[PDB]
């Protein structure tokens, strides 16, 4: 769910929260227009992922509980996780390690979307 | 439906763009803390609405197509709708009229949410 995401989050970018990610650019914080860097793309695909997993039937992602792991930046997803939290527990480790890696710009945070993200 | 939910807002308050909604206070465009005002609230009491149309089995609040009438700031969800359609109905029409009643403080808009939600 969220709240694992959350933290996902962290593990991969302990300096930072993830409501750094709650309102940047275009996407991160829902979804519309063309996305502003490679930041902001990891959250394209990320709502696209949970997109994917919402056609797995009964998945909810923002909910579904799963087991996964978080061994110093390193996420693990567990076996244990039914055909919907695996889904959406990848989909969160590989958001969180795009995030990792994509560059924070200051300048696309808290962004006016009314003029960028027609 | 998102676009369904668009109209409705024109629909009660002609007078703004929906962006001036997109990005509102701590709740308008769904997340958490203290609701800046009694418009985020309104935002505040439709994302929790959403969260129960949630508990339906196979119910996505975000792209349910329902049945409304939306005739100058008077609102209606026609009986014709199932549970899911129902009930998503009633929060987006609940909220449009919430909306039509709340001041819209131009401070609350595109705040940053990092620091004030968290
Ligand atoms: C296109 C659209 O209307 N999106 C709505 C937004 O207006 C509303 O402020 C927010 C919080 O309730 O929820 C979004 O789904
Ligand atoms: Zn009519
Ligand atoms: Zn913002």
């Amino acid at each position: 769910n969220i709240k694992q995401f959350n933290n996902m989050i962290e593990c991969t970018v302990p300096a930072r929260s993830w409501w750094d990610f709650a309102d940047y650019g275009c996407y991160c914080g829902s979804g519309s227009g063309s996305p502003t860097d490679d930041l902001d793309r990891c959250c394209q695909t990320h709502d696209n992922c949970y997109g994917a997993g919402g056609g797995s039937t009964g998945c909810a992602p923002k909910s579904r509980t799963y087991t996964y792991q978080c061994s110093q930046g390193t996420l693990t997803c567990s076996g244990e996780n039914s055909a919907c939290a695996a889904t959406t527990c990848d989909c969160d480790r590989l958001a969180a390690i795009c995030f990792a890696g994509a560059p924070y710009n200051d300048t696309n945070y808290n962004i006016d979307l009314k003029s960028r993200c027609q | 439906n998102t676009y369904q939910f668009r109209n409705m807002i024109e629909c009660t308050v002609p007078s703004r763009s929906w962006w001036d909604f997109a990005d509102y206070g701590c709740y308008c465009g769904c997340g958490s803390g203290t609701p800046t005002d009694d418009l985020d609230r309104c935002c505040q009491v439709h994302c929790n609405c959403y969260r129960q149309a949630g508990e339906i089995s196979g119910c996505r609040p975000k792209f349910k197509t329902y049945t409304y009438q939306c005739s100058g700031g008077t609102l209606t969800c026609k009986g014709n709708n199932n549970a899911c359609a129902a009930s998503s109905c009633d929060c987006d029409r609940l909220a449009a009229i919430c909306f039509a009643g709340a001041p819209y403080n131009d401070n609350n808009y595109n705040i940053d949410l990092k620091a004030r939600c968290n």
